[PDB]
């Protein structure tokens, strides 16, 4: 068994810079069986390297493959907006393995989120349910602290979070809470807060409401 | 070509990850298909085309019996060898092709593909023989060779040598001392149908 | 099965090995001579010594296939070369003590250019008499007790080794035998050398009539109407390049520099060795591979690493040239360039020869081939080809003159220095000389033979050969009188070739492929056939000659006879600085 | 050159899934054809690989005991059926062309899978075909915000626009969220300016195909 | 069945180049091409070959300066040459390829066009007549460089014809002589014109040769 | 490669004798091989593939023999129009095709001795300010010939300049030219001009003169 590492995984890149991404393999491979491939969000992979060194037919100047043994590198000799993807690693030395992959994000400058509470609807109370939705909306970096404060209780095994892919305009996030509970579990508490810590807010941002007001 | 058509494996040969040394050559052998000659045209990686009985030109227009693609690492001043009536270290003791030879041989430069900083000996090479190789021969005994009179059963020692020796690929080798992927494609003339054939506007 | 048939499958084996490992040695020796460090001098060594390891492994492997037994010279000059524990004949502890009696006189000799600099730059009588006498009164003292022992230890050496002395042994370095016609003893050596010198006294005593007629101008109250010793313009007195300061025949007319023209077209280094590889390539030569072009050192690597810097040529072998020269915009670097891809030139022949025969035909052959790329790389015609030097400037019955002088205060002044030496060292081993005479007789071989008398009575507790480098660190000296000769053999027999028009100091062999073919008739050979045979394959004759040499200074000889009519040619054996 | 895959199916645990992908533009029988499949915002996994010459196969591990694969040359297409599906096996799968491992004689080649198919979401689960509860996110208390909370539905996906593609500006629908039911459910949320909160009417166009749901719902600013 | 070559000429070393060679009479695509060199002191040397198939083939001495072309439409065979050398002066020939079984031959060749890599400048001749069974002819004096053709009476005349092969003189430029014999009833009651071209200086001369 | 060496290298016999070419190549070639006619002025001209196998439109005259190393060309019945180089090639080794250096088959005939004509400098090229003399000798047999100048007297050498013909194809006959270089200076200090000839058909040496009138 061989397995591919590529850190940091998760690449932060001002546009139209060099990008430098790296695989490291438990054993040497071969240069002639080592493989890089890239996938836009949503789309199939493409092949963009092979045999580390050599690009497929209809890949652009940009991608410069290298590398040799255990460490292995995908160059990127200027980001174009399409550039900025994931990209997976892949030997055949031994058996066949991918790597983990690599996800080239846009380095924006720092965003804070604008934070909102909704109250589960009284058409979903009457369906049994009560789900109260955080909303995180356009904030950079990725990284966010979301905590559901009910009355004061810290909730755990109950919130689900979502987060989209980056703005196409502005480069951010938006993240989406959501704290599911049962009707009755749910009118057995009064306050109902969603706290927020990132690093573009200047203090913990807390945005709460009562029950049934 | 239709999608359906049967092509001969001329992709698997010469794009192999990594190829037998000399003393080991591998053979493959090329069966009932169509043989794309338009892969091996006017390729911008090969050093060395001949072709011996046939002319290149008329590849597409022959059928053979059997095709047999034969391959192994060569250092550049030893590409020479490998070719009818020549002699040499690998021509006499490793690979050795008919003087009625009927078929192609061809050779790319593999230098930053067999090369590696430190060296790779992982190719080797036979250098000693009691006898030259017969056409088509393949030795890969591991007897100690006898150079002097006195016998050295199965030891080695002073005028007894190991009959294997590897070569040495450095990055920065002379162009005769790079490594370089060898494959010579033989055509058969058996009195049976044959099989191996051109495209089909051609034959 | 024959000990022919035995010694040819030892050998190529042997070729199959000593390929790989030399490389890796080659490799390790150039990644500390490019970028000094603390770690590929531990990679340098540790390879060097797996190196020097199996060498003494494989010679005392071939020591099993006798001479006598071998028909095929050419396995015969491999053999000869590998089996060799010339050295290691004598008794361990003589051979441990002999060591380091090389260790203790190499050490003393470094410990012990300032000095230099005083004796190339000072115009003071006492201050080039203090460096002078200082220099031999402290190693030179020294070194006497142990250059005896020295003289003892080498002799047992040579005489355990069946020479008659361990001069033989240095004149070994020319013997050819077992080829009809094409033989040399170790003794024509001796007469060869002494018949071509008989040749050049006429040249060399007028060169001393006039450059005793210049210092006599520079130094009227130390003269004799011999020369001082300290005022020759170096340490010993071998070279006679630095009197030019004082020796200049026409201080009117100017000295033929490209510098300015260089660095007024900004060739880089890339060029400047480009302009000499197509120069190669103008005599039917190919160009240089294209691991040379990779892999060479052509300029200062900044200061981010350091290196050797000082210009060499790269045999590292598997095909493997490149060049160590850390280049500038001048033009003495230019002519280098020249010097130090002639060597490559010469390696790149011989590469497909067997590994132990990949050399010079001799130790005076490979420098003899560089020089001659430099002495046409400064022909004004060539400058004028290449264009550096502009199209309307022309030569004058001076400015020729001003060269020609110039050049033979470093080739004409060495000549009668090395054989002085060599014949003292020589007359030394086989004991012609007393060792309470080895002191006066070689101050009495420096009046006779050079004209150089000493400044200060010496004793016997002084060792003023012992004050040059070759003589301490123990190196044959005999081959800077061999390159010069060979240099202007070459160098007439390529002129014919290429059909030179006029006086052989105007020589150019660019655009000629008769000249590059007659030259790489001998470079392919090198180490492999008789040098005399090599030697046969430019010039046409089997033996070394002095009249080429004498037609590169025609006009000048002409020129010191006509300004030494009324002057004092000559020396007498007598007179002293302090009589 | 072009590869085209079945399209999207859906299944029970236990039971079996068969992907077929048609090749065409080249000679079908000398290349060799792989699959990889790819769970939900996970990496790249390697299946196997059939030969179309012969018909030789090589699986992974994890897959050696469950996935087949088959192809036919008179049709140019190649399947793979995993047989005992399970929850984990939720993964789109997608066929390639192989230039790693050579069809005629199974041995490595300088190269990767150089042509991708379009992909076949294939979802396990316990769960069966069910329609979103839409519900509306009331904008509370500049660029209020509101949303459209889409809860509870199998399988994927569902489209989601405001004021149908009237509204673009400011809207974010965030990916599908598997629950520990099976379901999915999802947001859809939108920034507005708090002059034209009262003003405009903001309706949230649910389409969930697979269940044949079109649910849109008023989103009443209290 | 025939093949004209066509475009050799004076070119400067390290200069470029194209040759042409116009096939009539066969299938022009179903036949392999061939150029081949022919030199005073290495004699015929091969330099290029291209296939039915679009296949192209070279010596290692040719490739990557010398690339060969076909029109299968205009049943046209090129070669274009880069990087000449002095040591590619030829007569170069467009030559047909075909085989019997495996074996193979070059049935139909060329005329041979002249490619002379020289840096001397090119000057047309000055044509002189030679004034007169009795002979006369043309004298075609100083030229550079060849060739030169002479055709007498616009090639009417054959029979006791001579044309010398030219002769490098010490100025470095050519001269050439081209003589006829004839019966004297034939002076005067037939005239002679030489039909003197010089291609590499466009220099085409018609004179007349008489009784003086 | 496969060098090719032909043997003899020249070669002159008689019309109506057979002729025996011989080739050899530098290793095995089966039956590899293929015999060329080239004359004076022209191109090459097959005349034998396969070793043996007569080209059409080649008299049957011509005949080729040989397998393995060593090949013959037989010229059944030398004609005079036979004159011409030959060269052998293999046809093994492709696409590097090699000819053999090609033997001259000269012919034998009877001594013919030569029309000796003299030819005065154009008033035309006197315009040039020099003045060319040519002395031509026509259809001669053998091609040893020797020719001097004469300039009302005096021998001049060194400004003359000879040229001479292959052989004809039909009477197999040769024909000299020589071309006597003066300058208009040196043409007006003498009158009457002579070529001598002296050939082996010749009884006695033969002079034709023309005056400057
Ligand atoms: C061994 O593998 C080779 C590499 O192939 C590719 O990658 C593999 C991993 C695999 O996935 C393959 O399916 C894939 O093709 C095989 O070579 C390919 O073979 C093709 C013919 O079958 C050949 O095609 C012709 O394409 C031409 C355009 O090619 C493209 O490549 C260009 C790279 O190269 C250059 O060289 C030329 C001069 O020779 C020069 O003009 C260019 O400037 C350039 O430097 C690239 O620049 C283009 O963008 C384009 O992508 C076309 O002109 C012609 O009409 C043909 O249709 C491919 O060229 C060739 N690919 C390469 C890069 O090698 C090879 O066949 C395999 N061996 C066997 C025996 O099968
Ligand atoms: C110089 O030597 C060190 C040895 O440790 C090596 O690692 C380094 O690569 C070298 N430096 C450069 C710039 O090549
Ligand atoms: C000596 O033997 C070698 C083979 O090892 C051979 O190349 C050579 O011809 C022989 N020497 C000579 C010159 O006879
Ligand atoms: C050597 O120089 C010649 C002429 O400039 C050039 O054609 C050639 O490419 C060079 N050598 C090689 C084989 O690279
Ligand atoms: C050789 O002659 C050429 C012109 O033919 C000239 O450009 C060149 O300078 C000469 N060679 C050299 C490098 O001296
Ligand atoms: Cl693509
Ligand atoms: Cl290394
Ligand atoms: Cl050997
Ligand atoms: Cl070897
Ligand atoms: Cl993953
Ligand atoms: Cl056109
Ligand atoms: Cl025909
Ligand atoms: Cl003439
Ligand atoms: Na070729
Ligand atoms: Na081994
Ligand atoms: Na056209
Ligand atoms: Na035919
Ligand atoms: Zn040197």
């Amino acid at each position: 068994e061989i397995v591919l590492t590529q850190s940091p995984g998760t690449l932060s890149l001002s546009p139209g810079e060099r990008a430098t991404l790296s695989c490291r393999a438990s054993q040497t491979v071969s240069s002639t069986s080592l493989a890089w491939y890239q996938q836009k969000p949503g789309q199939a992979p493409r092949l963009l390297i092979y045999g580390a060194s050599s690009r497929a037919t209809g890949i652009p100047d940009r991608f410069s493959g290298s590398g040799s043994g255990t460490d292995f590198t995908l160059t990127i000799s200027r980001l174009e907006p399409e550039d900025f993807a994931v990209y997976y690693c892949q030997q055949h030395d031994t058996s066949l393995t991918f790597g983990g992959g690599t996800k080239v994000e846009i380095k924006r400058t720092v965003a804070a989120p604008s934070v909102f509470i909704f109250p589960p609807s009284d058409e979903q109370l009457k369906s049994g349910t009560a789900s109260v939705v955080c909303l995180l909306n356009n904030f950079y970096p990725r990284e966010a602290k979301v905590q559901w404060k009910v009355d004061n209780a810290l909730q755990s095994g109950n919130s689900q979070e979502s987060v989209t892919e980056q703005d196409s305009k502005d480069s951010t996030y938006s993240l989406s809470s959501t704290l599911t509970l049962s009707k009755a579990d749910y009118e057995k508490h009064k306050v109902y807060a969603c706290e927020v810590t990132h690093q573009g807010l200047s203090s913990p941002v807390t945005k709460s409401f009562n029950r049934g007001e | 070509f239709p999608n359906i058509t049967n092509l001969c494996p001329f992709g698997e040969v010469f794009n192999a990850t990594r190829f037998a040394s000399v003393y080991a050559w591998n053979r493959k052998r090329i069966s009932n298909c169509v043989a794309d000659y338009s892969v091996l045209y006017n390729s911008a990686s090969f050093s060395t085309f001949k072709c011996y009985g046939v002319s290149p030109t008329k590849l597409n227009d022959l059928c053979f019996t059997n095709v047999y693609a034969d391959s192994f690492v060569i250092r550049g001043d030893e590409v020479r060898q490998i070719a009818p009536g020549q002699t040499g270290k690998i021509a006499d003791y490793n690979y050795k092709l008919p003087d009625d030879f009927t078929g192609c041989v061809i050779a790319w430069n593999s230098k930053n593909l067999d090369s590696k900083v430190g060296g790779n000996y992982n190719y080797l090479y036979r250098l000693f023989r009691k006898s030259n190789l017969k056409p088509f021969e393949r030795d890969i005994s591991t007897e100690i060779y006898q150079a002097g009179s006195t016998p050295c059963n199965g030891v080695e020692g002073f005028n007894c040598y190991f009959p294997l020796q590897s070569y040495g690929f450095q990055p920065t080798n002379g162009v005769g001392y790079q490594p370089y992927r060898v494959v010579v494609l033989s055509f058969e003339l058996l009195h049976a149908p044959a099989t191996v054939c051109g495209p089909k506007k051609s034959t | 099965s024959t000990i022919e048939e035995q010694a040819k499958t030892f050998l190529d084996k042997f070729n199959h090995e000593a390929e790989d490992l030399f490389y890796q040695s080659s490799l390790a020796s150039w990644n500390y001579n490019t970028n000094i460090t603390e770690e590929n001098v531990q990679n340098m060594n540790n390879a060097g010594d797996k190196w020097s390891a199996f060498l003494k492994e494989q010679s005392t492997l071939a020591q099993m296939y006798p001479l006598q037994e071998i028909q095929n010279l050419t396995v015969k000059l491999q053999l000869q070369a590998l089996q060799q524990n010339g050295s290691s004949v004598l008794s361990e502890d003589k051979s441990k003590r002999l060591n380091t009696i090389l260790n203790t006189m190499s050490t003393i000799y470094s410990t012990g250019p300032g000095l230099n600099e005083i004796m190339a730059n000072s115009l003071d009588y006492n201050e080039r008499l203090w460096a002078w006498e200082s220099w031999r009164s402290e190693v030179g003292k020294q070194l006497r007790p142990l250059y005896e022992e020295y003289v003892v230890l080498k002799n047992e050496m040579a005489r355990a080794n069946h020479y008659e002395d361990y001069g033989d042994y240095w004149r070994g370095d020319y013997e050819v035998n077992g080829v009809d016609g094409y033989d040399y003893s170790r003794g024509q050596l001796i007469e060869d050398v002494e018949h071509t010198f008989e040749e050049i006294k006429p040249l060399y005593e007028h060169l001393h009539a006039y450059v005793r007629a210049k210092l006599m101008n520079a130094y009227p109250s130390y003269i004799s109407p011999c020369l001082p010793a300290h005022l020759l313009g170096d340490m010993w007195g071998r070279f006679w390049t630095n009197l030019y300061s004082l020796t200049v025949p026409f201080g009117q007319k100017p000295n033929i520099d490209v510098t300015d023209a260089m660095v007024d077209q900004a060739w880089d280094a890339q060029r400047i060795f480009k302009e000499a590889e197509k120069f190669f390539v103008s005599v039917g030569l190919p160009n240089m591979t294209q691991g040379f072009w990779e892999n060479s050192m052509l300029t200062d690597p900044g200061n981010v690493q350091k290196a050797v810097c000082h210009p060499t040529a790269w045999d590292l072998g598997k095909g493997d040239f490149r060049i160590l020269m850390c280049t500038k915009v001048t033009m003495d670097d230019f002519l280098t360039a020249h010097h130090e891809m002639g060597h490559i030139q010469y390696d790149m022949a011989y590469a497909a020869q067997p590994f132990l025969l990949r050399n010079g035909a001799n130790e005076g052959f490979h420098e003899a081939v560089g020089e001659i790329m430099s002495l046409s790389a400064a022909t004004p015609k060539h400058l004028k080809s290449i264009g550096l030097l502009s199209p309307d400037f022309q030569e004058d019955n001076e400015t020729e003159i001003n060269f020609l002088l110039k050049q033979a205060l470093t080739i004409v002044g060495t000549l009668p220095f090395t054989y002085m030496l060599e014949k003292w060292r020589w007359m030394v081993f086989k004991g012609e000389i007393p060792k309470d005479q080895w002191m006066k007789k070689w101050w009495e071989m420096k009046r006779e033979i050079v004209g150089v008398v000493e400044p200060v009575p010496h004793d016997e507790t002084y060792c003023d050969p012992a004050s040059l480098f070759h003589v301490s660190n123990d190196y044959s000296f005999i081959r800077y009188y061999t390159r010069t000769l060979y240099q202007f053999q070459f160098q007439e027999a390529l002129c014919q070739a290429a059909k030179h028009e006029g006086p052989l100091h105007k020589c150019d062999i660019s655009n000629s492929t008769e000249a590059g073919q007659k030259l790489f008739n001998m470079l392919r050979l090198g180490k492999s056939e008789p040098w005399t045979l090599a030697l046969e394959n430019v010039v046409g004759a089997k033996n070394m000659n002095v009249r080429p040499l004498l037609n590169y200074f025609e006009p000048l000889f002409t020129w010191l006879k006509d300004q030494n009519k009324n002057s004092f040619v000559g020396w007498s054996t007598d007179w002293s600085p302090y009589a | 050159v072009q590869l085209v895959q079945s399209g999207a199916e859906v299944k029970k645990p236990g039971a079996s899934v068969k992907v077929s992908c048609k090749a065409s533009g080249y000679p079908f029988t000398s290349y060799g054809i792989s699959w990889v499949r790819q769970a939900p915002g996970q990496g790249l996994e390697w299946m196997g690989w059939i030969s179309t010459y012969n018909g030789n196969t090589n699986y992974a591990q994890k897959f050696q005991g469950r996935v087949t694969m088959t192809t036919d040359t008179s049709t140019t297409t190649g399947y793979m059926e995993l047989r005992r599906l399970r929850s984990d096996d939720t993964a789109v799968y997608y066929c390639a062309r192989d230039y790693t491992r050579g069809a005629w004689f199974g041995e490595s080649l300088i190269g990767g899978f150089d042509n991708w198919g379009q992909g076949t979401l294939v979802t396990v689960s316990s769960a069966s075909t069910k329609g979103p509860s839409v519900f509306p996110l009331a904008p509370s208390s500049g660029t209020a915000a509101l949303g459209c909370l889409v809860k509870d539905y199998f399988p994927e996906p569902v489209t989601v626009s405001w004021n149908s593609g009237a509204l673009t500006s400011g809207v974010h629908t965030f990916p599908a969220v598997l629950q520990s039911s099976g379901l999915y459910s999802l947001s859809s949320v939108v920034t507005v300016p708090s002059s034209s909160l009262g003003t405009q009417t903001y309706i949230c166009n649910v389409n969930h195909k697979p269940s044949n749901t079109k649910v849109d719902k008023k989103v009443e600013p209290k």
